[PDB]
């Protein structure tokens, strides 16, 4: 589906049916199709947990300079003070998340295993590909199209490297994203990366 | 030029030629970041 | 009308009265057998160093025309203190750091989709297809299009297309040389070409690289 | 202060063995003009002689009675970068190595006679095969786990 160097040929093992797939795999990792869908779900989590967190460190800041509400710059976000510890927050997310991520475990080892509650068994969900579960995780119920399933996969792959973007203007700049998006459109030719170092 | 690329394929042209290139690298390296002990960047 | 015949065996060599190699039959533009050592023995690689000399001699000419076309305005009256060998030096804007990297992307683009023309002829097809319309086959090197053979003058129009890329090599290999003499000669007099063209038709026979 | 060991920008015999050095050079660089170039050579090394000995306090060395940079290289984060951040960087680098050399084994283990590609290295080859060690961790992970970093015999 695609290319995404002309030059390059895609691989034997993208044949274009996965979702995304535009041939990237210059450094052949996903040579032996078992990697291929293991990296395809660690894609996908990896994705999602970073459009997630794009989500909840860029739009607080989108909010907090035009003032509608003021929240904190997902650095110094760590060290306020909530009604629990800092660690009972830790506490909580491994407990029920090793729930839920060996839970999705069990489904990228064998599909059709982990589908039924244990408490409540009849409320199944029901057999949907591997890293797409459906059912209760989609409510409103939008069909997973293959042209869905490319745009999640792509708006995923902008927020990886959208969180490494906001890791490494933190690292080495000192600012927020987006203090230092309105520093770029200020002056765009005065305000980059190559100015810094 | 056709077989002096083989001979420059050999295993001591070409283990000069990257030794060179590694070792200038290094020896520049060493130049902008001279005596270091640690790695304080993170 | 449009096949790229190449040149005879009894062409002008660049040493007359010897005996051109074997990898230089003429295919190529510009073939006067010029091997004194044989870079160009394996064809799969001297079809890289065609392009070679190509994409050189290209940025040779149009860094020559750069060079002595904006001096002559500067002679004229045009742009203030010129200087092509301190005109990087100068000030601009983005500090000339943010202009490199800029540089870089554009011109990756630019160079990217040429280098994946020349892995693969068809991979970054340009002059879009149009209905009962067939677009030629281009070579590498000379990709014709509506971007770069607007004039249709690639193939063969106004003279015949070995010709026409003969006289883009010849005149472009004079443009490497006169860049490297601005190279050279823009370091060892600390002046201007113009300027030394000029001082030395003032003098021809004192005013020479011996003077310094 | 771990292993009874005070730290460098506080430790007297740090700061002393940073004069020591320096009131060396600087016997050595009276004998020079002081605008001619060994002079200015060894002015650059003074200045490097200091700015080490500040790094050297600033980066968090230990140091000893004898009032010499020790590592600490147990576990503690606060040296972390003595010995685990550049360890972890050394084992990057050299698995990087072995598993481009090990892959390019493999990639011409399956010629007719492989022993004149050991000594003559396809650069092609070995160019292919050179990133793709780059993010080698993830590629002997996997290899480890589908069985293709142990062979069978
Ligand atoms: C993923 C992830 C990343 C990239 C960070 C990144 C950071 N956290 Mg952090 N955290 C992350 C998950 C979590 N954190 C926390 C709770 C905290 C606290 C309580 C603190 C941090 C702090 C930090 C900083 C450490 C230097 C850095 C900005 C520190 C900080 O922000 O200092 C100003 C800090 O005090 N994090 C929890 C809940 C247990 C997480 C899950
Ligand atoms: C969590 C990271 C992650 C993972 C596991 C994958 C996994 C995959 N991608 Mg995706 N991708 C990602 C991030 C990721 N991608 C990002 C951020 C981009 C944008 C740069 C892309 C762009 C992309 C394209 C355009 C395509 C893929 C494809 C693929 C598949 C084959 C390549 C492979 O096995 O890579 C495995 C990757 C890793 C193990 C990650 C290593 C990351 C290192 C540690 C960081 C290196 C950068 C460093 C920070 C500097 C596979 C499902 C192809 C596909 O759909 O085939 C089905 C395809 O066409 N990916
Ligand atoms: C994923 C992810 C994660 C881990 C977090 C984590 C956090 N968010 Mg963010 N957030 C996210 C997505 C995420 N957010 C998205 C998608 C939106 C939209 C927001 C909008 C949002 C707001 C508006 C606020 C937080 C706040 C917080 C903090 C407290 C949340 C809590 O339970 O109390 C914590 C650092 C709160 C905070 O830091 O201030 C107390 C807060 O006010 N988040
Ligand atoms: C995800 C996309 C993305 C976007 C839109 C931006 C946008 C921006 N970055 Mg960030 N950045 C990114 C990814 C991104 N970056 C990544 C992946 C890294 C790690 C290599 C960085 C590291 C970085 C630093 C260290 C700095 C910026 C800065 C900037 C700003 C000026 C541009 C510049 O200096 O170029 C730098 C651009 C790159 C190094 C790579 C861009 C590649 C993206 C993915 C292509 C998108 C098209 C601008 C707001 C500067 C700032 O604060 O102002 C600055 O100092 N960026
Ligand atoms: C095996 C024992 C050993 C050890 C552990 C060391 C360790 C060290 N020596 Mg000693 N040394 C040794 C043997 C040893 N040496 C021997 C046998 C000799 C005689 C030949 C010397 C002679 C010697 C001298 C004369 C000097 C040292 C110096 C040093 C320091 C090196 C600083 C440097 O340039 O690295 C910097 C780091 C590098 C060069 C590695 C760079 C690698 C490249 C750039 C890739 C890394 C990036 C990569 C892409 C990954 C990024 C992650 C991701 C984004 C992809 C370090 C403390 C120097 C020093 O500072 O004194 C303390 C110094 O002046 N050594
Ligand atoms: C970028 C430079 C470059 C390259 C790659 C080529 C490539 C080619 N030329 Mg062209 N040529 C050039 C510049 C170049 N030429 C210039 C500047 C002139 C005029 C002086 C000519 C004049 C010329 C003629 C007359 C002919 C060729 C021919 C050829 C082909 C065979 C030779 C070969 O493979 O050499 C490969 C060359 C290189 C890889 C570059 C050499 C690099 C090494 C390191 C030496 C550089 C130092 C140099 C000697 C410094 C000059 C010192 C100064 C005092 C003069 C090949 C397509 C023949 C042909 O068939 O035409 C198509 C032919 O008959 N060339
Ligand atoms: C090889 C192609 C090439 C390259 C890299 C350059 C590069 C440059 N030119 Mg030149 N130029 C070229 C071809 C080229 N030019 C041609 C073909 C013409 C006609 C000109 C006419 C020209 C003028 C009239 C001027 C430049 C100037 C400049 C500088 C700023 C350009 C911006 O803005 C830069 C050093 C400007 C400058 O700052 O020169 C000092 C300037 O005044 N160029
Ligand atoms: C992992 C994601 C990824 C990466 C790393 C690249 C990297 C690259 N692409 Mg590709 N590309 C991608 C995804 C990606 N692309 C996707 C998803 C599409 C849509 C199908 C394309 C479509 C595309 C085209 C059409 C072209 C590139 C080109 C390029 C090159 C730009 C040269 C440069 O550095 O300029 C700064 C570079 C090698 C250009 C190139 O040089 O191709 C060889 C080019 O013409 N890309
Ligand atoms: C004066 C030197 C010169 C000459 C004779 C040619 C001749 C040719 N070029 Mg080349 N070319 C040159 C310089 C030259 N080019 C430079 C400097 C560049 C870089 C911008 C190119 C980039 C280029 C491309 C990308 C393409 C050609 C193509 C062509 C062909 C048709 C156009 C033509 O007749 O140009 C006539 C030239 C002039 C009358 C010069 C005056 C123009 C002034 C300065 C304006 C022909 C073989 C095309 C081709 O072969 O298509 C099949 C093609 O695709 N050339
Ligand atoms: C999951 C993820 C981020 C998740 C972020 C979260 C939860 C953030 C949460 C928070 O911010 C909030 C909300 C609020 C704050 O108060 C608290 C924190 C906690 C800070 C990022 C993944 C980020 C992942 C990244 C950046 C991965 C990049 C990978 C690349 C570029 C891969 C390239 C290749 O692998 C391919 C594709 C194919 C190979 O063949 C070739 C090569 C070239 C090797």
């Amino acid at each position: 589906k695609g290319e995404w160097l002309p030059g390059l040929a895609s691989p034997d093992y993208l044949t274009g049916s996965l979702a995304g797939d535009n041939g990237f795999d210059p450094l052949g990792l996903a040579e032996d199709p078992e990697n291929l869908k293991w990296f395809v779900q660690a894609e996908l989590v990896n994705g999602r947990w970073a459009m997630l967190g794009v989500a909840g460190m860029l739009l607080p800041e989108v909010f907090t300079k035009i003032g509608i509400i003021n929240v904190p710059e997902w650095y110094d976000a760590g060290k306020e003070q909530y009604f629990a510890s800092s660690s009972t927050l830790f506490v909580i997310e491994f407990i029920l998340f090793h729930y839920v991520e060996i839970r999705r475990w069990q489904d990228i080892k064998n599909p059709g295993s982990v589908n039924q509650d244990p408490i409540f068994k009849q409320y199944s969900l029901p057999k949907g590909e591997v890293g797409y579960p459906g059912g209760i995780f989609n409510p409103l119920n939008f069909a997973p199209t293959q042209e869905a399933k490319e745009k999640e996969l792509a708006n995923g792959r902008l927020a990886m490297l959208a969180f490494l973007g906001f890791v490494v203007q933190h690292n080495v700049t000192g600012k927020g994203p987006f203090e230092n998006l309105l520093q770029h459109l200020s002056d765009p030719w005065h305000n980059t990366i190559v100015q810094t170092f | 030029m056709r077989d002096l690329k083989t001979y420059l394929s050999v295993a001591p042209v070409l283990s000069t030629l990257w030794f060179g290139s590694l070792a200038g690298l290094l020896i520049e390296i060493n130049r902008l970041f001279p005596d270091a002990l640690t790695f304080p960047f993170f | 009308s449009s096949v790229c015949e190449p040149l005879p065996p009894d062409r002008p060599l660049w040493f007359p009265g010897s005996s051109p190699p074997e990898w230089l039959d003429g295919s190529l533009p510009g073939d006067f057998g010029f091997d004194p050592l044989g870079l160009g023995s394996d064809p799969d690689t001297l079809k890289w160093f065609a392009q070679a000399e190509l994409i050189h001699s290209r940025w040779a000419m149009l860094a020559v025309t750069g060079i002595i076309i904006p001096e002559c305005l500067e002679r004229l009256g045009f742009i203030e203190n010129f200087s092509w060998y301190d005109a990087g030096s100068r000030e601009y804007f983005a500090d000339s750091t943010t202009l490199f990297v800029a540089q870089m992307v554009l011109m990756g683009w630019a160079e990217g989709r040429r280098w994946a023309d020349l892995i693969k002829p068809g991979s970054v097809d340009i002059e879009p297809k149009y209905p009962h319309k067939v677009n030629p086959k281009p070579d590498v090197g000379y990709p014709g299009g509506l971007w770069f053979d607007f004039m249709m003058w690639g193939r063969g129009s106004p003279e015949p297309v070995m010709v026409l890329r003969t006289k883009e090599i010849k005149n472009g290999r004079l443009a490497m040389l006169a860049f490297l003499g601005f190279c050279f000669q823009a370091t060892y007099t600390s002046q201007d070409p113009i300027e030394n063209l000029m001082a030395h038709l003032a003098d021809p026979g004192h005013c020479n690289v011996f003077s310094a | 202060d771990i292993s009874g060991l005070t730290p460098c920008k506080d430790s007297k015999q740090f700061a002393k063995r940073e004069k020591q050095q320096i009131k060396k050079l600087e016997s050595s660089l009276k004998l020079y003009a002081p605008e001619s170039a060994p002079a200015l050579a060894l002015n650059a090394q003074i200045e490097k002689t200091k700015r080490r000995f500040d790094n050297y306090g600033k980066y968090g060395l230990l140091c000893g009675s004898d009032g010499l940079p020790h590592l600490i290289v147990n576990g503690d984060q606060r040296h972390w970068g003595e010995f685990i951040t550049p360890g972890i960087l050394f084992l990057y680098i050299a698995g990087w190595i072995g598993w481009v050399g090990r892959s390019y084994l493999i990639a011409i283990s399956g010629e007719k006679k492989p022993a004149m590609k050991e000594i003559i290295i396809d650069v092609p080859l070995a160019s292919r095969i050179i990133f793709r060690g780059f993010i080698w961790p993830v590629a002997a992970y996997r290899e480890f786990l589908n069985g293709d970093l142990i062979a069978k015999d």
